[PDB]
């Protein structure tokens, strides 16, 4: 029932190596559905999941226009940040924005997001009350004063409570059979010697959607979090995900260890073990 | 099986306050994972396993929401309990407060009903009525928006001591559903009855000798600790401790003077440190000049 | 200026079987700034016609990208991913281990 | 659907 829509904007200056670049990508949960790249030949908002492709020409026209205007805006923002931070016009810098809405099972806004980073560090964020700002440094305090005067929070609140939630609901219906059907992980345990006296037990989770998953090892029923190697959840390339978790076990003790999995596609938490 | 999830001291908590979640399972405040809203198959906080309790302090807007726990159950087929009861943490202090009034008034006869009306010029979509105390759940009503006002009528009763006490109302808007307004000014609801009504009379008598001073005397053979004198059409209550002045009577003598208003009075007895229950009212008494 | 060096995972879309068509993935994540050079290698040689995802980033602002290509695993051939970034003096090469 | 805003630092 609970779902999210997020946009991720990246703007990069690169004096002498290219024009200032603006990229936007949009996601419903863990599924990318649109992209815009100012480096493209003739930039437009483009579909990246099939369930968005039947939106009409006015959808693509207006979201392209917003992105073209954003390209100009963020080029200016990079210049403004140079002034705030007393930086050289020859250097390369990055401005990022993430924003969007989380909806609960009732279709109501649960949480809104709107935050910015400059050169990889927090710059300014809209607080969870959707009415005040957290500025990270003295430069962002200038932006905060300007955005208070421009009533930016009130406009964001209107967008989050209206357009964002309404279009997220529409996308979830457009793509119901992929976005609202959890694909459970396919799970198995493998065994790989690290020496003549210890081996890795690796618990695999493959082919799952959405990407949130918990994967842990227990020994004799006790959590082994401190000894478990956990790789970052990674895309399989087909809009499903993969993860594994590994523990190093003494040879002959493999039966003490159990792997534990929770995922939205599993109606009960799952326990598995190594079997030769 | 099913843990008991609890918020202490209250699931309705101010921003900047404190609330602790505990997941009681297998006869212990157990280790647990937490879940939000409908998503009971995937834990929040990346599957963080809480030891004994989750302390939210200072409470922030981010803490508001609908929580469920599962208790740790090692050596079971799933490793975890079934989902607990859900607990909705509502964080208050995020909007201007509504107003709260009692209709026809805050003194309610035992067995009768009273309306607690919350209202605001803020267009709250929902109102919450909360009785002060520990581990109390609020009642919820949709806001009726009409003529630039949002309001809701909470029905309380049939009245008895369990329903008396201090109430506060809160508003919420749809765009931040578990974020409540500041609380309304508190409203004390007092039940009258079942304790026997006192007598209210002019003392020492209606005819007074030279050295006698007329008082409005509230009296009873019942062992009231205090008496309350109320004028009809007046919101002011006068209160005096009950005294054993004569015979076996418990009484208080409220002075009459040029500063006391004429009209119709009633008096009530009460017991110390139980401020929300009074006796049945005395028969009314006309006070002249 | 935050600089974060790329994390790299090289892996197949499906469990590998010698002679069966598959996809070779190089997931590059946790890096900042965004300029990055990624190639898939077969016996050290660059594979042409590799595809990639559009630049996105995580809650901590670090970037991630997926590069991928169709391939057929064999006993003899060694696959790898090669990444260059401002944090790297020379490209980092991570070999594909079908166990990981 | 994008927010129709052009916010400057
Ligand atoms: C809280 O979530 C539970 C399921 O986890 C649901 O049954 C219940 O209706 C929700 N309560 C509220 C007040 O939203
Ligand atoms: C709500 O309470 C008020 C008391 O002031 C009363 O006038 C009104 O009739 C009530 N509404 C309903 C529907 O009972
Ligand atoms: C005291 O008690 C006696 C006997 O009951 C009664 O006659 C008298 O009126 C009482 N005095 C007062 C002040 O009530």
């Amino acid at each position: 029932g609970s779902h999210s829509m997020r946009y991720f904007y990246t703007s990069v200056s690169r004096p002498g190596r290219g024009e200032p670049r603006f990229i936007s990508v949009g996601y419903v949960d863990d599924t990318q559905f649109v992209r815009f790249d100012s480096d493209a030949a003739s930039p437009r908002e483009e579909p990246r999941a099939p369930w968005i492709e039947q939106e009409g020409p006015e959808y693509w026209d207006r979201n392209t226009q917003i992105c073209k205007t954003n390209t100009q805006t963020y080029r200016e923002n990079l210049r403004i940040a140079l002034r705030y931070y007393n930086q050289s016009e020859a250097g390369s810098h990055t401005l990022q924005r993430m924003y969007g809405c989380d909806v609960g099972p009732d279709g109501r806004l649960l949480r809104g997001h709107n935050q910015f980073a400059y050169d990889g560090k927090d710059y300014i964020a809209l607080n969870e009350d959707l009415s005040s700002w957290t500025a990270a440094d003295t430069a962002a305090q200038i932006t905060q004063r300007k955005w208070e005067a421009a009533r930016v929070a009130e406009q964001l609140r209107t967008y989050l409570e209206g357009t964002c939630v309404e279009w997220l609901r529409r996308y979830l219906e457009n793509g119901k059979e992929t976005l609202q059907r959890a694909d459970p992980p396919k799970t198995h345990v493998t065994h790989h010697p690290i020496s003549d006296h210890e081996a890795t037990l690796r618990c695999w989770a493959l082919g799952f959607y959405p990407a949130e998953i918990t994967l842990t090892w227990q020994r004799d029923g006790e959590d082994q979090t401190q000894d478990t190697e956990l790789v970052e959840t990674r895309p399989a390339g087909d809009r499903t995900f993969q993860k594994w978790a590994a523990v190093v076990v003494p040879s002959g003790e493999e039966q003490r260890y159990t792997c534990h999995v929770q995922h939205e596609g599993l109606p009960k938490p799952l326990t598995l073990r190594w079997e030769p | 099986d099913k843990p008991f999830l609890s918020a202490w001291p209250s699931a309705v908590v101010p921003r900047g306050g404190h609330v602790t979640l505990r997941c009681h399972y297998r006869h212990r405040f157990n280790n647990f994972m937490l879940y939000k809203e409908d998503r009971i198959h995937i834990p929040i906080f990346h599957g963080r396993i809480f030891q004994e309790s989750f302390n939210m302090s200072p409470v922030t807007t981010a803490h508001a929401g609908n929580y469920t726990c599962r208790g740790s159950h090692p050596h079971s087929p799933t490793g975890w309990s079934a989902p607990s009861n859900p607990v909705v943490i509502m964080v208050t202090g995020n909007h201007r407060k509504p107003s709260l009034l009692a209709h026809p008034g805050p003194l309610v006869k035992s067995g009768e009903r009273v309306i607690l009306q919350c209202w605001s010029d803020i267009m709250f979509e929902h109102f919450f009525l909360h009785k002060e105390g520990i581990s109390k759940d609020p009642s919820r009503l949709v806001g009726q928006i009409h003529d630039g006002v949002s309001k809701a009528n909470f029905s309380i009763g049939p009245m008895m001591l369990a329903l008396a006490g201090t109430y506060r109302c809160y508003g919420s808007v749809t765009h931040t559903p578990y974020q409540l307004s500041a609380p309304s000014d508190p409203l004390d609801i007092v039940v009258t009855g079942p304790y026997e009504k006192p007598s209210l009379s002019a003392q020492p008598g209606p005819k007074v000798q030279a050295g006698e001073s007329v008082t409005l005397s509230c009296s009873s053979r019942s062992s009231y600790d205090m008496y309350h004198l109320s004028r009809e059409g007046g919101a002011h209550e006068r209160r005096l401790p009950a005294v054993r002045k004569v015979n076996r009577t418990f009484q208080a003598d409220f002075p009459l003077g040029p500063a006391t208003h004429g009209g119709t009075y009633r008096c009530f007895g009460s017991f110390r440190h139980s401020p929300y229950e009074w006796s049945d009212p005395s028969d009314p008494l006309l006070v002249s000049v | 200026m935050i600089q974060r060096t790329p994390k790299i995972q090289v892996y197949s879309r499906h469990p590998a079987e010698n002679g069966k068509s598959n996809f070779l993935n190089c997931y590059v994540s946790g890096f900042h700034p965004s300029d990055i050079e990624v190639d898939l290698l077969k016996n050290g040689e660059r594979i042409e016609k590799v595809e990639h995802s559009d630049l996105s980033f995580s809650k901590d602002w670090s970037f991630y990208l997926l590069y991928y290509t169709e391939f057929t695993p064999t006993e003899k051939d060694e696959y790898a991913c090669r990444v260059n970034h401002v944090t790297l003096s020379q490209p980092k090469i991570v070999k594909w281990d079908r166990d990981m | 659907y994008h927010e129709d805003i052009h916010t400057y630092l």
